């Protein structure tokens, strides 16, 4: 039995940590909603 | 139950103890989330219950109490922020510039930040603070390195 229990208010942080690359990826996406990579 | 608009954890006590299983975005009376973290199933807000309305396994996408909200895009130019919300730790934003999902079908924005899986249906905001997809639906790449898409929702 699943429940729901809030966790914040929704808004953009002036100064939040500032991380992560931006790759540029080949990929599929088949009936069951996997990503798969193409090579 | 509680209907304020934000973010939400997603808990069962199914397991030991309550584990976090997702997340989600309460945004105009409906609770937005990823269709594998409830596989579809009714949920609880304190004494009241939330009934699935709309959902769909290949968009891995579902929506509770009305149809889906949510229908800002990414820009494809501009920095976002990934809303973290991790199990058993506080809502923390992450910002970084996305890269891309290229399929047949065409372009997907991506966040390349590895979360545990129950984090899956945090929400990615852009500058106005607008939902502009979920996180937890992507893939694993050559380094091992976790790179989610950008999901995001039609609003019939």
């Amino acid at each position: 039995d699943m429940y729901i229990e809030r966790a914040g208010d929704i808004t953009w942080e002036k100064d939040a940590e500032v991380t992560g690359n931006s790759p540029r990826l080949d990929v599929a996406l088949d009936e069951s909603g996997d990503f798969s990579l193409v090579e | 139950g509680e209907t304020t608009d934000g973010v939400y954890r997603v808990m069962t006590r199914r397991l030991l103890g309550s584990t976090q299983v997702g997340v989600g975005v309460m945004q105009e009376g409906v609770f937005h989330t990823m269709w594998h973290v409830t596989k579809g199933a009714a949920l609880r807000s304190g004494e009241g219950r939330l009934d699935p309305y709309w959902g769909d396994v290949k968009q891995d996408l579902v929506s509770y109490c009305g149809p889906w909200k949510l229908d800002a895009a990414w820009d494809g130019l501009s920095e976002v922020q990934l809303l973290a919300v991790p199990p058993g730790e506080r809502a923390k934003n992450i910002q970084t510039l996305p890269g891309i999902f290229k399929t047949k079908d065409g372009d997907i924005g991506a966040v390349a930040l590895d979360y545990p899986a129950g984090t899956s249906g945090s929400p990615i905001l852009d500058k106005c603070g607008r939902v502009i997809g979920l996180y937890g639906n992507g893939v694993v790449i050559k380094n091992g390195s976790y790179v989610s898409a950008i999901t995001q929702g039609k609003r019939e």
